[PDB]
């Protein structure tokens, strides 16, 4: 639950 | 009273030699809009500049049909690399707007509050280290230069409905700290809104963040009490037919048509 609140935003494509 | 404007003018129509991905920025981002019906010549916004589109109407005025139409005729002079759409689409009437190649890696389609609040939220975790060094110069801002990658276009359809279903946190709250500097980090918003909810929501924190800056407002079909204005002429139209207003001035265009899927 700290990879967890980025694993949408890190998958993005910036 | 003569009709100078078509009824009806495809996208293709309207744009039947758009420039390709090796144009320049400036040239792939001025985007075809509508026809002019003082001199039948298309309408564009400037979105190298001018970063923001909001389209008013009432009741099946057009406002999905152009959304879908100028969504397209940015991805024909958009690569993947140069664009990604970010859909809020809780009708689920923009689905094939876009081609695959061109949504957002993730997150790109959001049909309810819960499903738009978690992607805005990743989206302006992105966008905010966009955000340029406090020691750029204007050329720099300009080139912007310090970060590399697509501009993000987010795709808002019935803003309204989104504002009416919001559970929580108001929609696009992330998101509002960053549109100052929409131009610097590629974010457009292109969002439609139903014209009898259209004035208020140009006095709030996304909708009426980019009005009030001097973002191009299309006004179709709409009763003249449902947006009081001296300036503007608010009525009703046929179908796509709108009073455009921007900072270079104001005008009755035809907006592009398109084939719903
Ligand atoms: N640019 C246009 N030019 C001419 N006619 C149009 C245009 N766009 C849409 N129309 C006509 O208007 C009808 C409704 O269009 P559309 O659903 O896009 O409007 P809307 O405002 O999104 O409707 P709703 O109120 O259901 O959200 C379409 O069936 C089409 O015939
Ligand atoms: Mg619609």
């Amino acid at each position: 639950d700290e990879e967890q609140q980025q694993a949408l935003s890190s998958q993005m494509g910036f | 009273p003569v009709r100078v404007l078509p009824e009806r003018i495809h996208l293709h129509e309207l744009d039947p030699n758009p420039p390709g991905p090796e144009s320049d920025y400036r040239t792939r981002w001025e985007i075809p809009i509508g026809l002019r019906e003082t001199d039948l010549t298309p309408a564009h916004c400037h979105m190298h500049t001018n970063p923001h589109l909001l389209i008013f109407g009432a009741a099946k005025s057009g406002k999905t049909t152009i959304a879908h139409a100028i969504a397209r005729a940015i991805c024909a002079r958009n690569s993947p690399q140069q664009v990604r759409f970010m859909l809020a689409d809780y009708r689920s009437g923009l689905l094939d707007a876009v081609p695959d190649t061109h949504l957002l890696g993730a997150g790109a389609i959001n049909r309810n509050s819960a499903s738009l609040d978690e992607a805005v939220q990743a989206l302006a975790v992105n966008l905010k280290k966009r955000l340029p060094p406090t020691d750029l110069t204007t050329a720099q801002l300009r080139s912007r230069s310090w970060w590399s990658g697509f501009d993000v276009v987010l795709l808002v359809d019935d803003w309204h409905m989104i504002v009416g279903a919001a559970g929580g946190m108001p929609p696009m709250a992330p998101l509002a700290p960053l549109l100052p500097a929409a131009a610097d980090i590629g974010l457009h918003i292109i969002v439609t809104c139903q014209m009898s909810q259209a004035y208020k929501a140009t006095m709030d924190k996304f909708v009426g963040a980019a009005f009030g800056s001097g973002a191009p407002t299309m006004f179709l079909s709409g009763e003249k009490q449902e947006f009081p204005s001296s300036e503007f002429k608010v009525k009703r139209r046929p179908p796509g037919q709108a009073f455009l207003v921007s900072p270079d001035g104001k005008e009755v265009i035809q907006a592009p048509y398109i084939e719903p899927p």
